[PDB]
């Protein structure tokens, strides 16, 4: 089951381009209401952008006996825009949750698979005669036979490198594998609960004391500390999305100070 | 509630309309009376010689005293092995009416916990005074640093590492309400849904406690569906302790909040959610049952009615009339502003009153 | 043809296979018990208005009460004991955003008390319409282009500038029912002739194909089975013929009172519903951009009337 | 007693109800093969919890800071810049745009080289945007949630001695158990903590539990999941899944010398190996799953004004 938050450069041409035409045609009709009055120019540049910038600039007020409504309707405007701005992108990036996994055995997209949905099992397993033997496990069990790997490493490395998608395995060392691996992410529904034990002879003396030896690890708190060996023993982020914006920025910043040597050459 | 009387009066509805499309349709007269008891008819034992009989509905139309059950019966597996039944028109299932929907105060300053905010104004309080006190140990001064510090903290009225500590708190501050902006949009992410588990495979469900009250109608095919399954014998007992006559019995009881369940079909409990938002159904749709008309056994009106029907499927009939009422049905800026400009208003009252105090001092 | 070939023309018995019912076909032979509840739909693909007049309603009055009291009061402590006689709206209403509205330094003390109960006053506000706004991404509807059969879309695709698109299989029984509802559909469905099933899910995929006709549980089968979940339903069966399907039996076969009771024991035990949770795909679920269209062009038409008023105090 | 003085003293043959298993139980008879994963478990208070609002790492992570330094160099530089084409903001002007983060800086008097202004507009949008990926982080930290369970495992500091931690508890079991042998077995100050402790009835001590006249209590683990797939208000669920537990079996004790337990184990592995069990336990183990939030965001206020007091006195010493 597995960037740049599209501000301006995935999104398209609409919120910049907008905003900055609307701003300019603003600030001139604005200024030409100050040349109708009831570095002026530049003051009023300076106004209409730092009523864009909202966040605190050393201005004063230019001669707006008129112009005052619509700056006040301007700076309501743009505050009313950066807040819903905020507010559906916090909740674009709340609510960015896909479906991304299957939810156990009972998945009718794997009860009828296609070339996507890459599931098998290891060569010879008892998983795959134990699915067999069931009443309707036909179709997964072709799909399985098909693709049927040597070692469970391999698998590993198969659904690493997207050769797979999914692959039926005990739980527990699945989950130590993603401890090691945190690229392995498996499922949250659990089946087939069973017991492992010992492969063994037949019926042997010995192999009494073997069990109660086994059961004597199981009353003390050894099958704890074999679990304290290896199964307990587990092991807005703006390094890409604000890195670009920085990267820009900085673009920006030698931008402006070469139109700032371009300004002190022409004055 | 009445031994026996009878009296004549207004019938009208989904199922008359019915009739009359019908007798429009085919041609025949009516004879529209009502069923004698409140009950379906189920198969009960008579009370003697060991032997089950039907009634009610059933045993109005097998004595010969009725001629066809027109109403939207629970088409099952018994009652259509005696007598025929027609194609089922409606398609509904099975749903579950609980009292949902109980809320507002929003704890924005007085039903929020005023002693945190208490501890950010004494904090505040205590860094003006530090301030004022390195003012004093220098390397209206004290009315100007609290104006400052109070006007910096609101971040409005605003007119050397003293000032940068002060900065330091502000950005501190504009932190806590950003917490605070935080925890009143967590305040109104979601509601409490799922008071009650509508999984009818609950085993919560089936091992009830004295609190759940699910009764069901007397003498229904809902109790006949109930009667073949092997496993719902908990549900019987607890329901044949509560069972009701009419289903408007039901209505007025959840209605006075006695019921909690009751198993019921969709649309009308649909239609009674239309009428009152604390009446919530469910979604689980089990049961996808057949509704048709009470028929005869092989009858001259049986297969001309059944394709009189089919010629009623085709057009908008019964498109029309789920137009007429079943489709007729019958947080916000509001909630957040009546105590907050109820308190603000106050506290401008009460600001002014301490003004002409400071007037008539200074 | 086909299976009505076949039963009628009494080379096959029955069909046990699905079949949709209908006048004529049931005329012809005799269909069984409804088993399944099989009506019409149509499938479409994926994808606010304003916000100041249906939710700041009332709230906006009060706002204006308050805000007429509070210059009142501005007015009143600047005439008590330098600009601020009518220009007090600019300076409180720059300040009811906080917007770092260039003003005045503050030296009227209950004009400071009065600037920091209304700042206080429009930071909780600000919070209150941020978690109204989250509030409103939560509450998450998705209304379709067409919410009905009548539509005046279905009348004449002049009706909007792009033509939309819509057919089914042809020689098809859902065909006959269109053509026994409106005859004029049948000739705007007649430029929109496509062949296959599949193929009108691939030209829906692709992009070749805007809406689709047929029936409901097998629409929702495919829905459920959805890549990515990207062919939703207009509703669940509403405006449509709620149909269903049922055993074509010749018209005098012993074998149609067993079948109906044998279908009746089977729908009212939980096996018939054991079956429609193995044959039945769900995970597309009910009520699951970064650019609204319509708010913001509403705020540029109240601007547009903000130019207007402006005009109108140049002028005079 | 009970069903092992039934079976070994012949007057039972086998229990077919739930056994706990142990060594002296498989000295005496025999058990069968195993078909449920029941260990046990520990039921506690577990009183209404937070989210745990600490502190934020997200956005900078300790890396961005040298960034925040240039960047206000940067700023500083071009301004002393100005100032030479241009009389107190060498070093002032850093404050300022640090206060312009929070928009409410003291506007000090900005030259006409319009560098200055600029550079503003442009930190000013960064902290825009900043200040919004600030809300949107607080936004996501909603998603999540998750309160803090008073006990760590089976070696808990509390399972010591409650005298160690401020409030003292308490904690029964169920008198006269297996529980007690394994207990006894591994723990005997456990045994001695309990031993004051005791109880009656398994139901009793879940009211005890409820109504306050218990705190903790130890039975086995899917037991007490049907418990919690039963409980009124579902207020209890209890620490992991049995991996700090024992992680036993139920079995069927069958007497020494029965022909009918191989047969026994076939029928329990076919039982098993089709999907019965689990219909069986599907059907008989189903369940489901404020204005003070900030009591990690206080700690945040204690170490930001320790902070703020030590930078005060390193002022004030100079
Ligand atoms: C299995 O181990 C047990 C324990 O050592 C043995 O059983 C008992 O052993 C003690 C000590 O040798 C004897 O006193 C008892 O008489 C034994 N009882 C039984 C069950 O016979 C047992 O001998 C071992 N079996 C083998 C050989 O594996
Ligand atoms: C009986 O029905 C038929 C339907 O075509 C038609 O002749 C007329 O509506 C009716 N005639 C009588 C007997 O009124
Ligand atoms: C018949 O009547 C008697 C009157 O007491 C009643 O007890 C009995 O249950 C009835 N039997 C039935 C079920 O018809
Ligand atoms: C309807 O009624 C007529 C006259 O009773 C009967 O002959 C016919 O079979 C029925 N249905 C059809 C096919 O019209
Ligand atoms: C536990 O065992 C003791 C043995 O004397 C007995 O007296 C006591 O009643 C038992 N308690 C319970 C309730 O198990």
């Amino acid at each position: 089951k597995e960037t740049l938050d599209s501000f301006m450069q995935p999104f398209q041409s609409t919120l910049w381009l907008l905003v900055g035409l609307s701003v300019h045609v603003v600030a001139v009709m604005l200024y030409l209401l100050d040349r109708f009055s009831p570095l002026t120019l530049s003051s009023a540049m300076w106004f209409s952008w730092g009523v864009l910038l909202n966040s605190g600039i050393g201005e004063g007020a230019p001669r707006s006996f008129s112009a005052r409504i619509l700056g006040m309707v301007w700076a309501g405007f743009a505050m009313i825009i950066v807040a819903s701005y905020t507010a559906n992108l916090a909740a674009f990036l709340v609510l960015d949750r896909p479906e991304e996994r299957i939810t156990g055995i009972n998945d009718p997209r794997l009860r009828n698979p296609s070339d996507k949905f890459i599931y098998a099992t290891v060569k010879q397993s008892s998983v795959d005669i134990y699915f067999r033997r069931q009443v309707e496990l036909s179709t997964m069990y072709r799909h399985m036979e098909k693709h049927n790997y040597e070692s469970a490493a391999e698998a590993i490395q198969a659904v690493r490198d997207n050769k797979l998608h999914a692959f039926i395995w005990d739980s527990a060392v699945l989950e130590f594998e993603a401890s090691q691996k945190c690229d392995l992410v498996t499922t949250g529904e659990l089946f087939f609960r069973s017991g492992f034990g010992i492969g063994m002879r037949k019926d042997s003396p010995w192999k009494q004391n073997v069990s109660l030896s086994i059961l004597k690890s199981h009353e003390n708190g050894f099958m704890e500390d074999l679990d304290k060996t290896w199964v307990r023993y587990q092991e807005t982020l703006t390094f890409e999305n604000m890195a670009g914006v920085f990267m820009l920025v900085a673009g920006g910043i030698v931008a402006g100070i070469f139109l700032i040597f371009i300004e002190i050459a022409y004055k | 509630g009445s031994p026996r009387h009878t009296v004549p009066q207004c019938c009208y509805g989904f199922c008359i309309d019915l009739l009359i499309k019908l007798a429009r349709t085919m041609n025949f007269t009516y004879e529209v009376h009502l069923v004698a008891d409140g009950k379906f008819g189920t198969q009960e034992r008579v009370n003697n010689s060991n032997k089950k009989e039907w009634n009610g509905m059933m045993g109005e139309l097998l004595s010969g005293q009725a001629d066809m059950i027109v109403a939207p019966l629970t088409i099952n597996n018994e009652r259509a092995q005696y007598i025929e039944f027609s194609k089922p028109f409606k398609y509904q299932g099975l749903t579950i009416l609980v009292k949902k929907e109980i809320p507002t105060l929003d704890s924005f300053m007085q039903p929020f916990q005023s002693t945190l905010w208490l501890l950010v104004g004494l904090s505040v309080h205590v860094v003006a005074v530090m301030l004022y006190l390195l003012d004093r140990f220098s390397p209206l001064t004290l009315s100007s640093a609290m104006w400052f510090s109070w006007g910096v903290l609101l971040n409005s009225g605003i007119g050397f590492s003293a000032r940068i500590l002060g900065m330091v708190w502000a950005g501190f501050a504009m932190i806590i309400v950003a917490s605070y902006t935080a925890n009143l949009a967590a305040f109104l992410v979601l509601d409490r849904p799922e008071e009650r588990i509508t999984g009818i495979n609950d085993p919560r469900l089936r091992n009830p406690s004295d609190k759940f009250i699910y009764a069901t109608v007397k003498q229904s095919s809902v109790d006949i569906y109930f009667r073949r399954q092997v496993e719902l014998s908990t549900m019987y007992r607890h329901m044949e302790k509560h069972n009701y006559e009419s289903a408007a019995e039901a209505i007025q009881a959840v209605r006075d909040n006695k019921l909690h369940a009751f198993i019921w079909d969709s649309a009308v409990l649909e239609f009674e959610a239309s009428q009152k938002c604390d009446l919530v159904t469910t979604g689980e749709l089990f049961f996808r049952s057949g509704f048709g008309i009470g028929m005869r056994k092989d009858s001259p009106w049986k297969q001309n009615v059944s394709l009189s029907i089919l010629k009623s499927h085709e057009n908008g009939f019964m498109e029309d009339l789920d137009k007429t009422w079943v489709r007729y049905q019958e947080t916000l800026t509001f909630e957040n502003m009546a105590g907050v400009f109820m308190l603000v208003a106050g506290g401008i009252v009460a600001g002014i009153f301490l003004i002409f105090i400071e007037i008539a001092y200074k | 043809n086909g299976m009505i070939g076949e039963v009628v023309y009494q080379r096959a018995v029955m069909a046990v296979g699905s079949l949709t019912i209908n006048e004529e076909r049931s005329e012809v032979v005799d269909f069984s018990v409804p088993f399944v509840e099989t009506g019409i739909s149509v499938m479409v693909s994926r994808s606010p208005s304003a916000f100041l007049e249906p939710f700041s309603a009332s709230v906006w009055v009060m706002m204006f009460v308050m805000l007429l009291i509070v210059s009142a009061i501005a007015v009143f402590v600047f005439e008590y004991f330098s600009f601020t006689i009518g220009k007090a709206i600019w300076l409180l209403w720059g300040l009811v955003f906080n917007n770092s509205v260039p003003v005045q330094n503050p030296k009227g003390t209950t004009s400071k008390i009065m600037v920091s109960v209304w700042a206080f006053f429009a930071v909780i506000f600000l919070a209150s319409y941020t978690a109204n706004l989250a509030a409103f991404m939560i509450q998450e509807e998705f209304v379709d282009q067409v919410t009905g059969l009548s539509d005046k879309k279905f009348q004449r695709p002049h009706d909007y500038s792009p033509p939309f698109r819509f057919g089914t299989v042809p020689q098809g029984s859902t065909e006959r029912n269109i053509r026994n509802n409106y005859p004029y559909m049948h000739q705007y469905m007649t430029r929109f002739n496509q062949r296959g099933v599949e193929d009108a899910l691939v030209s829906l995929k692709t992009g070749k194909l805007d809406a689709f006709i047929y029936d409901a549980a097998v629409l929702n089968y495919k829905a459920g089975r959805d890549e990515g979940c990207k062919l939703v339903t207009i509703g669940s069966g509403y405006i449509f013929a709620t149909t269903g399907y049922g055993i074509a039996l010749q018209k005098g076969s012993p074998w149609k009172r067993q079948i109906d009771l044998a279908l009746l024991q089977f729908v009212g035990d939980g096996e018939m519903e054991e079956l429609e949770t193995l044959w039945l795909t769900g995970i597309c679920h009910n009520e699951k951009s970064q650019l609204d269209i319509d708010n913001m062009a509403g705020v540029f038409y109240m601007l547009a009337a903000a130019m207007a008023l402006s005009l109108i105090t140049f002028i005079w | 007693n009970g069903m092992i003085g039934e079976v070994v003293y012949q007057r039972a043959v086998m229990a077919v109800g739930s056994l706990t298993i142990n060594e002296e139980r498989s000295e005496v008879v025999d058990f069968s093969v195993p078909f449920v994963e029941t260990g046990i478990s520990v039921m506690v208070s577990r009183s209404n919890g937070t989210v745990s609002p600490s502190a934020f790492l997200e956005p900078f992570s300790a890396s961005v800071w040298v960034m925040m330094f240039v960047m206000l160099l940067i700023v500083s530089a071009i301004a002393v810049f100005v100032f030479e084409y241009f009389s107190f903001t060498i070093g002032k002007a850093i404050w300022l745009l640090w206060g312009l983060v929070f928009n409410n800086s003291v506007p000090v008097q900005n030259p006409k080289g319009t560098t200055s202004k600029i550079m503003v507009s442009v930190w000013a949008f960064f902290a825009v945007i900043f200040l919004a990926s600030y809300t949107a982080n607080l936004a996501a930290f909603m998603i999540q949630e998750e309160f803090v369970d008073q006990v760590t495992g089976l070696s808990d500091k509390k399972f010591q001695r409650p005298h160690d931690y401020s409030p003292p508890f308490r904690f029964g079991t169920v008198p006269n158990g297996s529980t007690e042998r394994n207990i006894r077995n591994n723990y005997p100050y456990m045994h001695q903590y309990m031993t004051r402790f005791n109880q009656r009835g398994v139901e009793d001590a879940l009211v005890s539990l409820k109504t306050g006249k218990l705190d903790a209590f130890i039975y086995d683990a899917a037991v007490l999941n049907y418990k919690a797939g039963r409980d009124e208000g579902c207020k209890l669920v209890t620490i992991g899944s049995g991996y700090i537990f024992a992680t036993t079996g139920y079995g069927i004790a069958l007497q020494k010398g029965s022909p009918w337990k191989r047969q026994i184990d076939l029928a329990l592995l076919q039982f098993v190996g089709d999907g019965e069990m689990e219909e069986l336990e599907t059907l008989w183990l189903t369940g489901i799953c404020s204005s003070q939030l900030d009591i990690d965001n206080m700690a945040g206020v204690f170490y930001m004004l320790a902070a703020a007091m030590a930078l005060s006195l390193i002022t004030f010493i100079w």
